DNA sequence: ATCTTCCCTATTTAAATTGCT
DNA sequence: AGCAATTTAAATAGGGAAGAT
């Protein structure tokens, strides 16, 4: 008994996302791609910063990004592959004395539902955050192993069912469970109107620097591998007051709210895998969570 | 048990409390209910029948004793239910409350003659600083003594002269020096500098003409023509006419204030001093709203003209002759007669019955309770305080958690919080965690109690929750800093709860010796105010030195004088009754204390020492107290264990010692299975409180229940390296234990700690005493005075144990028991009882214990400070991050037992470690790194 | 109300005759038809029985089910004979604490285990001879009652059936009834429509066991509907299953002393609250069938 | 005047006055406000509120607005028409910054731009720090912040809510 | 006055308020407020409860529990009820429990039936949200709601274990207050402890439905000691589970109306029990608990 | 009906004073 | 000093009416 955790315990991502790449297409003319260009217009204003009131007087040429459809398109498409990978249980940088006791304490994971929530978070939109608001029309492609798959109206709070998604969910718990991998090649076109803005993530600029960044590869609009990795996570509605689909997280903790659903009320990752290793009975939905976390991986060390 | 219930009560008071005890008990007819119920039925009845109201009138008797009285019913005496009670039953000489009526109306009406100057009304119009260059206090003292210069102060119209700016106020006239001692010090008492006047000065008028204007009341002196200039718009009506009567008062009583004694003056100027802080205080609380203008007094929150100066004299005067009365007639409230004390004590407690050979009938007794831990001593002062009738006590105690341990003794042996009220000061955020429910633990603060008749004169009907559980209290289980403030205080309205909580109460000190000298000095202070009234002090401490015995009855003895010529009656002797677990002594001492004292200290040291020997202690003889703590580690593991699990106690004196001893037996290799707790007070909030918990439930050893807690299985050493702190209010019980040695107390107490609940005697050696302090490598001259009474002015010629200590010696309170003088200077034994005797001794100085002269100044509330450590800055931890430069460390993790994380709480660093950094760690809190 | 007495720490106890019971001024009361208001101490009270003539408001049962007292009536079925429904009102508004049903159903299901139960509680019969003596009548170390006692417990041993266990009652109880009849010198035949003392005060007393038998179930949460004793004349439920253990050790022993030394029902109604009391017989019967459930 | 309710529910992924403003889009996109459907909002304090309340005199049917935010249905929540005798109107607050007066100053004075620049120099800049929301205004293509302040009740409102004088 | 309570098919819980219960003429009567007797035919009801203002006597009392009508006191409303006796299969013949209870009891001891049993409660609670449709309270059909609804249903189906059923339980329950808070133009969060207008009404509302449950499971003889989704050690557990089916379906809407309106509490009180009195609230938890334990 | 609150209602206790022995 | 007469007054008990559930 008393296993204690090692402080070295890791584990790896196991849902790999790409870039989500953003193009310009039409609802029924979906082949003709070009690249949505981050356009940026300058503004000019002067400085007002706390701890500098002697530069107020001139400076501060700022040059803020944005981003719009063209006018000639009216729907966006956001174009990613996910990559699940299996073996969610080998640590990475852990070890197998407590990692083993993992396998063989969450070797029960029913992972099709785990698997069907993750493809569910694909494909109806949930990594379409501020851009699939206001769409009159939604559409997800999924390539997989050379099978097309085609989801126009799935909402994305609650996670129906659909024999679709369900379909993908089969090989990707197959991945999950056992060993291997499966790729997703998730294609979103969104009919949003004629030159809709969109909406790319966002760097991290500081408190001054200049407004917005929106990201980049190659001068096209894209949005980040870790953004769409927190959308595809987005599957935790079994902690204590559970009211929408939150990322798992360690600590059931998301940063925009201000508040942790799961820290503080043992419910935290961490209580669970030592009751795991200690051999305590957990219910399929605590460690179902354990289990996500494992494949969203990070360091759990102390 | 069966109890009886009846009610004297008018109104329909007689009704709405027929309810509740119609709830609870059978009705007998005639306004009478009598039946059986349980112990908690009678705490639902009391706590559904005081809350109903006021004005309730019940008497309850359990079989014929009675359990409870609410209000000031008289109900018994002898018999039971009187008839009826008018008036005029005694009218004697009263005198000494004449004399006191006639000082408290005189100064009152003083008081406040002062705030008349400009000065002050700028002040509380605010168009000047609000802090006067001589405060209002000292100003109308110079009108009354120029006044009396001027025409004769007792039998004369008033008239307000023209004044000066006076260095000094008093004369030689002893009645106008009280009457100017209180005007001057209502709000503030003066503070004298001058080392030749705290050399010197003793008596009443010649310590009172040293006390000046420079005392705290000049603060800078340049307004001091429009601070004496004065106008007389007093004289009025009812002003003139209570002047008038009071100072005749005074006139007809003072003829017996000459024949009152140096004791008495101080303690009953002490009494008049509180109760004008009283009235005052009330008058100034409450908002009267009417006034006359063109003169103010006092100011309200929005800061506009309130309480003009007429009235408020009048008001001040009026509510401190209401609270004279009530504070000297009062019939104060006791506690239930608590069922499961008076049967008899059985086995180990069988010495409680010593409370049968005590006389029930003493108006005063002086308990020196010397029975060893683990006898129930503080249910057998419970007990000896019942044995004369119903209970008024306050158990002042060391410690929160002491306090909380008698409390809960309290809870479940039969006290309900209808009687009890646990006092801490603090509001520790320390809770109860696995199950609310099933607690059955962790006494709290509610205090159902009965609100006493003394709150009407307090200011503002006393206070919220924490005055109300103080003052109306029949016993008070409190923190001891909440009863040393009596004895006075250098700024405020301090004194007078604690002063009229003592005045109607019984003391009860615990564990005096692990005060401070200067503790022990206000302590016996506090003694000699309880003995002022003639309530009854119960001292409980095993290792009581022959000096702090005697100095406690020396204080007792002058209070009972007090007591004794206050009531104009022949003072016959303190009744002291010396108790231990093997037997109890009461005798009538009126002198010659110190032979019968020391006769049952040798009566217990041969009851002591016939007995097996609990503790034997070996001063090892290597050098090095690192590689000393090792070999003794090794020797008592190989020696003392159970099974091949022992249990050690690193006692070393200071944090960084400790931290010092555990970094090097951490690092230390050797074959035996070492793990590592520390153990001192530099902690924050919740892992100080989880290291307290887990101990006590380790260290229990009554029972098995402890193989649970650790692992006993594996051979292991489970060593606690720890500071003071262990040595005071612990139950722990080890196997062993190696001591720094820092004073002959510390050895008997952690001799204490070391099978305190197993009565198996050691075979060969189970204390190993260190060759030296850790202070002798950093300060050979002196090394003692940490945590020890070492000190400046009395060093030790060597320092090491084997000249100063017996090599092999079985460690109990014998040594500290008997008492030696002789041979300070080489012995560690009579270095402690010398410096006991040279401070705590019978004369008054300014520092003393039976100061006289000096309570009517400031000195022994400066140059005696209760409780006097360092600086003290309080580094706080939120929510993992520090405040201050604490900087976050790692500890060693070689053989770290016990590891509790803290996230909250505060670390009370001295301010001379503040400088570096604290470097606050889980493991060990603070350290110089 | 506080904490309100723990119901095996409740001492009073009433069986109310020719009354109408009310609420004055929020005081359980009951008053005559001679204009005379008798409180009640309601927090205190463990039963208030109703004879014939009585009547009680809706506001006196709210504060006494509040207070945790239970309301029974002589009445109905409760000539004692075929002793079927004696209509008893429990405070269930109070959420009562659940494992003592969940430990006591374990064992009634399985019969098993009811049997040995069964055993248990018959020999609670013996146990609470020995625990209450009495000094005014049979010494239970007499060669009599210890034979008796040794017969019944070597019966008991080797039963089979509750149809065996039926039997054993009979003889016990009878043949207690009769060794104190012969000592106390009466020829008695136990029935419950008799007019002489010893059969009236024995009915009283076994409204006094009632009361206390059913406080103690309802304090667990017990009801009545899981009886341990199946039988033809064992109608009743588990209320007389446990109130027959303290029969022929309380109640028998101090009808009988009434009788025989002239009480009158109000002096052997006090007698039953001194003994109920004084012994702490409504804590020893919640204690022991907490050792029955246990597991 | 009777009323009704668009709640934005379940936007924490995106912020709930995003969807706010979103919701002000497309009512203003498709109609609905002509010229007497006016906007109120329960809970400004310091936010813009989550809550749409539409007060419109001849009545609003839960039909034609649920047609109309198809494209917010995911995370919106529409209540059934109430009454209020009173409701709390709103009205739009507009900044300028320099440069707008400028051109102002072009074109309605016929000054240089040097001059325009001297007579609002230190002049100008105010700053509002009252409740907001972010359009897309799609006749004039750029996208813009606008605030609402609290005024007295008038007849006619404007296409987005807000009250006319 | 005189109420009537269809509960299970034919026998009606009436309840009496302001009235003298006793014996007139050799027959049941009571006197009302008006001055007017009132008789009761024995037949036709069963559970007969004595409201606020309500008085019994003793010959009342027993003829009424001879014809098999067994009495139970109630605070006024008729579903606050504090004190009865328990149900057996008849009131004179014999003692034993009803066959629901005993059905109740096998079903909670097996595992299977115990999970099957409480997946059937929220099936039923479900039920009850369709069924008890309201005015002013939010769409049941409505798209939300309706998705609410079928997210417990899948939830409840695919759940094999008591804390998934909790987990998803809670979910559920605060979805729909979540729902009614966005209705209501409020931020609502259930807590105990708050003093405004929904938290306390949607309490004391919450209370009325434990004490309607409490009747609905005395009614058919089940004990309050076997809970499906609460803990074992929580006291009164089945009343909070069988309430639990109409506090989001009734006493939800029901609340958030009355803390909208703002109306005081007594005609709160008079519209949960209208609202009981005319859908048969009480019948349909009888026919609820029948059917969940016959399975 | 039951019970509570309050207003009469005067009936009912306790104190107060004071010659008288 | 105890008491008696005798006033004076505060309070206790009860009945009726009205308002709650
Ligand atoms: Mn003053
Ligand atoms: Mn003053």
């Amino acid at each position: 008994t008393k296993l204690k955790a090692p402080a070295v315990l890791a584990y790896s991502r196991k849902i790999n996302p790409t870039n989500a790449l953003m193009f310009a297409v039409n609802w029924s003319d979906r082949d003709n791609t070009t690249a949505v260009m981050v356009g940026t217009k300058t503004v000019a204003g002067t400085q007002s910063v706390r701890g500098n009131p002697n530069d107020a007087d001139k400076g501060n040429i700022q040059t803020v990004n944005f981003a719009n459809l063209p006018h000639n398109k009216n729907t966006l498409l956001v174009k990613y592959n996910v990559k699940f990978v299996g073996d969610v249980f080998k640590a990475e940088l852990g070890g197998g004395e407590y990692s083993n006791t993992l396998q063989t304490a969450l070797e029960n994971t029913d992972f099709g539902t785990l698997a069907y929530r993750y493809v569910y978070n694909i494909a109806a939109g949930r990594t379409l955050w501020r851009n699939r608001v206001g769409a009159e029309s939604i559409e997800t492609v999924i390539t997989v192993n050379d099978q097309t798959f085609t989801f126009s109206d799935l909402l994305v709070n609650e996670f129906d069912e659909d024999v679709d998604v369900a379909e993908i969910a089969d090989m990707v718990a197959g991945v999950l469970s056992g060993e291997g991998f499966v790729t997703l090649k998730v294609e979103h076109y969104m009919l949003l109107g004629e030159g809709s803005e969109v909406f790319p993530s966002q760097e991290f600029v500081e408190n001054s620097k200049l407004s917005k960044q929106l990201f980049d590869l190659n001068g096209q609009a894209a949005m980040h591998d870790q953004k769409i990795g927190n959308a595809i996570r987005t599957i935790d509605t079994w902690y204590e007051d559970a009211t929408t689909p939150i990322a798992v997280e360690p600590y059931g903790s998301v940063v925009r709210n201000g508040v942790a659903y799961r820290a503080g009320n043992k419910t935290d990752l961490f209580t669970l895998m030592d009751g795991a290793v200690n051999g305590k009975s957990l219910t399929e939905e605590d460690q179902m969570f354990v289990t996500a976390n494992l494949i969203r991986g990070g360091v759990f060390g102390g | 048990m069966f109890i009886r219930i009846k009610c004297f009560s008018k109104q329909p008071i007689a009704k709405k409390v027929s309810r509740e005890v119609s709830a609870y008990l059978e009705y007998t007819g005639n306004n009478t209910w009598e039946g059986h119920i349980s112990g908690q039925g009678v705490s639902n009845l009391q706590t559904k029948l005081i809350n109903v109201g006021k004005g309730v009138k019940v008497v309850c008797n359990y079989q014929d004793k009675v359990l409870f009285a609410i209000g000031n019913v008289a109900m018994s005496d002898t018999g039971s239910v009187p008839k009826y009670t008018t008036k005029k039953v005694y009218k004697p000489d009263d005198s000494i409350f004449t004399l006191k009526q006639g000082l408290v109306g005189v100064a009152a009406l003083w008081h406040d003659l002062g705030k008349a100057n400009s000065y002050f009304q700028r002040k509380l119009r605010g168009e000047c600083n609000p802090s006067d260059p001589v405060r209002h206090e000292w100003v109308s003292g110079v009108i009354v003594s120029t006044f009396a210069k001027g025409n004769d102060w007792l039998s004369d119209d008033f008239i307000i002269p023209e004044v000066k700016h006076s260095d000094n106020v008093f004369g030689d006239d002893q009645v106008l020096n009280a009457v100017l001692w209180l005007i001057n010090t209502h709000h503030k008492k003066g503070l004298v500098e001058d080392p030749i006047y705290r050399a010197t000065k003793t008596m009443f008028t010649e310590t009172l003409q040293c006390v000046n204007v420079n005392g705290g009341w000049f603060n800078y002196g340049d307004n001091i023509d429009e601070c004496y200039k004065i106008d007389t718009s007093f004289i009025t009506d009812t002003y003139v006419k209570q002047l008038n009567r009071y100072r005749k008062k005074l006139l007809a009583t003072k003829h017996i204030w000459f024949t009152l004694g140096e004791d008495q003056k101080i303690a009953i100027l002490q009494e008049c001093r509180v109760a004008l802080m009283l009235g005052d205080s009330n008058f100034s609380s409450d908002l009267i709203g009417g006034d006359g203008s063109h003169l103010y007094a006092n100011l309200d929150e929005c800061g506009n003209l309130k309480q003009t100066l007429t009235q408020h004299l009048l008001g001040v005067t009026d509510c401190a002759l209401k609270a004279l009365f009530t504070i000297n007639h009062h019939k104060p409230v006791k506690a239930n007669f608590i069922p499961t004390i008076a049967e008899k004590g059985e086995g180990k407690f069988a010495w409680q019955n010593g409370v049968n050979m005590v006389d029930s009938s003493i108006d005063n007794m002086f308990c020196i309770n010397m029975a060893s831990t683990g006898k129930g001593k503080t249910l057998a002062n419970l007990k000896l305080l019942q044995h004369f009738g119903n209970v008024r006590c306050s158990f002042g105690l060391g410690m929160v958690s002491l306090t909380k341990q008698t409390a809960k003794q309290f809870l479940d042996m039969g006290v309900d919080y209808n009687s009890a009220a646990m006092v801490t000061g603090f509001s520790k955020s320390r809770f109860n965690l696995g199950s609310e429910s099933l607690d059955q633990d962790e006494v709290s603060v509610e205090y159902w109690g009965q609100t006493s008749s003394l709150s009407k004169v307090f200011p503002n009907n006393n206070a919220g929750f924490k005055n109300k559980k103080l003052l109306s209290a029949p016993i008070l289980v409190t923190t001891t800093d909440h009863l040393v403030k009596a004895s006075g205080v250098k700024k405020g309205n301090k004194q007078m709860l604690p002063y009229v909580r003592c005045m109607h109460s019984d003391l009860v000190l615990d564990e005096i010796d692990d005060y401070g000298i200067e503790d022990m000095v206000v302590l016996a202070r506090l003694v000699y105010l309880t003995a002022c009234y003639g309530n009854k002090v119960i001292i409980s401490s095993a290792t009581i030195t022959p000096a702090i015995s005697n100095i406690f009855y020396e204080a007792y003895s002058s209070g009972y004088k007090v007591f004794c010529a206050n009531k104009q009656t022949t003072y016959k002797g303190v009744n002291v009754v010396w108790w231990d677990e093997f037997g109890i002594k009461v005798e009538k001492v009126t002198d010659q204390f110190s032979n019968l004292n020391t006769r049952f200290v040798n009566k217990r040291i041969t009851n002591l020492l016939e007995s097996t020997p609990k503790h034997k202690a070996l001063v090892v003889d290597q050098d090095d107290n690192m590689e000393a703590v090792k070999q003794s580690i090794t020797t008592l593991h190989n020696a003392h264990n159970s099974g091949g699990v022992s249990f050690g106690l690193i006692r070393t004196t200071t944090i960084k010692d400790c931290v010092a001893v555990t970094q090097e037996l951490q690092n230390w290799e050797t074959d035996l299975s070492i793990k590592i707790l520390c153990y001192h007070s530099r902690f924050v909030g919740d892992t100080k409180a989880q290291m307290e918990e887990y101990l006590s439930k380790v260290l229990n050893r009554k029972g098995d229940e402890y193989k649970k807690f650790v692992d006993t299985t594996t051979p292991t050493a489970y060593i606690v390296v720890a500071t003071p702190v262990v040595e005071v209010g612990r139950d722990f019980d080890f196997d062993w234990a190696i001591i720094e040695p820092s004073s002959e107390r510390s050895i008997v107490q952690c001799a204490g700690r070391v099978l305190r609940h197993r009565s198996s005697t050691p075979t060969t050696h189970n204390i190993h005493i260190l060759k030296y302090p850790f202070k002798f490598y950093r300060n050979s001259n002196i090394c003692y005075d940490v945590a020890g009474y070492e000190s400046k002015g009395y060093k030790l010629k060597s320092k090491n144990m084997l000249d100063i200590y017996k090599k092999e010696s079985i460690v109990n309170s014998v040594n500290r028991l008997q008492g030696d003088a002789a041979f300070y200077t080489k012995s560690l034994t009579a270095l402690e009882h010398k410096v006991l005797l040279d401070k705590l001794t019978t004369d008054i100085a300014d520092t003393n214990v039976f100061v006289g002269g000096w309570q009517l100044t400031a000195n022994p509330h400066e140059y005696c400070k209760w409780r006097r450590g360092t600086k003290n800055e309080d580094l706080v931890l939120t929510d993992g991050k520090w405040s201050g430069n604490v900087t976050t460390t790692k500890p060693i993790q070689s053989k770290i037992w016990r590891k509790w994380q803290g996230e909250n709480g505060s670390i009370t660093v001295p301010e001379y470690l503040l400088d570096k950094t604290i470097c606050y760690n889980d493991f060990y809190g603070g350290y110089e790194n | 109300m506080q904490k309100q007495i723990l119901t095996s720490q409740k001492r009073n106890m009433y069986i109310l005759s020719r009354c109408k019971v009310l609420v004055k001024n929020g005081q359980v009361c009951h008053l005559h038809e001679d204009g005379n208001v008798y409180t009640v101490p309601y927090a205190n009270t463990v039963f208030i029985g109703l004879a014939e003539g009585t009547s009680i408001t809706n506001e006196a049962m709210s504060m006494l089910a509040a207070n945790g007292v239970i309301v029974f009536w002589t009445k109905g079925g409760g000539y004692d004979m075929f002793a079927a429904d004696i209509i008893c009102h429990l405070p269930q508004a109070d959420y009562r604490p659940t494992k003592y049903m969940q430990n006591w159903v374990r064992l009634w299901l399985d019969e098993e285990k009811k049997l040995s139960a069964a055993k248990e509680i018959l020999k609670m019969r013996v146990d609470s001879l020995s625990t209450h003596v009495h000094d005014f009548g049979v010494d239970v170390e007499n060669k009599r009652v210890s034979s008796i006692v040794n017969k019944f417990d070597k019966g008991v041993t080797q039963a089979t059936s509750f149809e065996s266990l039926l039997g054993h009652e009979g003889t016990f109880v009878k043949s207690l009834y009769k060794e104190y009849a012969l000592e106390y010198e009466i020829e008695f035949k136990r029935d419950h429509k008799s007019a002489d003392n010893y059969n009236k005060f024995l009915t009283l007393g076994n409204y006094y066991a009632y009361g206390i038998a059913r406080s103690s179930l309802w304090a667990l949460g017990i009801d009545n509907s899981f009886p341990l004793l199946h039988g033809s004349t064992r109608r009743g439920g588990l209320v007389f299953d446990v109130a027959d253990i303290i029969k022929t050790s309380i109640i028998l022993p101090l009808a009988f002393h009434a009788a025989d030394q002239g009480m009158s029902n109000t002096e052997f109604k006090r007698s039953c609250v001194a003994y109920f009391d004084k012994n702490d017989i409504l804590a020893y019967l919640i204690n022991n069938i907490k050792r029955l459930c246990m597991e | 005047y009777n009323t009704i309710s668009i709640t934005v529910v379940d936007a924490d992924d995106v912020g709930v006055n995003f969807v706010v403003s979103k919701v002000l889009s497309t009512l203003h996109n498709k109609g609905i406000f002509n010229g007497e459907v006016g906007v109120t909002f329960p809970r400004m304090d310091k936010n813009v509120g989550d809550i749409i309340t539409l007060f419109s005199k001849t009545g609003v049917d839960r039909k034609v607005l649920t047609s109309t935010l198809n494209t917010l249905t995911d995370f919106i929540h529409i209540g059934k028409p109430k009454e209020a005798d009173k409701v709390k109107t709103y009205r739009k607050v507009d900044t300028k910054s320099k440069g707008k007066l400028i051109r102002r100053c072009i074109k309605r004075k016929g000054v240089s731009a040097e001059t325009a620049e001297s007579l609002y120099g230190n002049y100008k800049g105010e700053k509002c720090k009252l409740p907001y929301i972010v359009v897309n205004s799609k006749s004039t293509g750029q996208r813009f912040s606008m605030f609402l302040e609290e005024c007295e009740n008038s007849e006619k409102f404007n296409s987005y809510g807000l009250c006319i004088v």
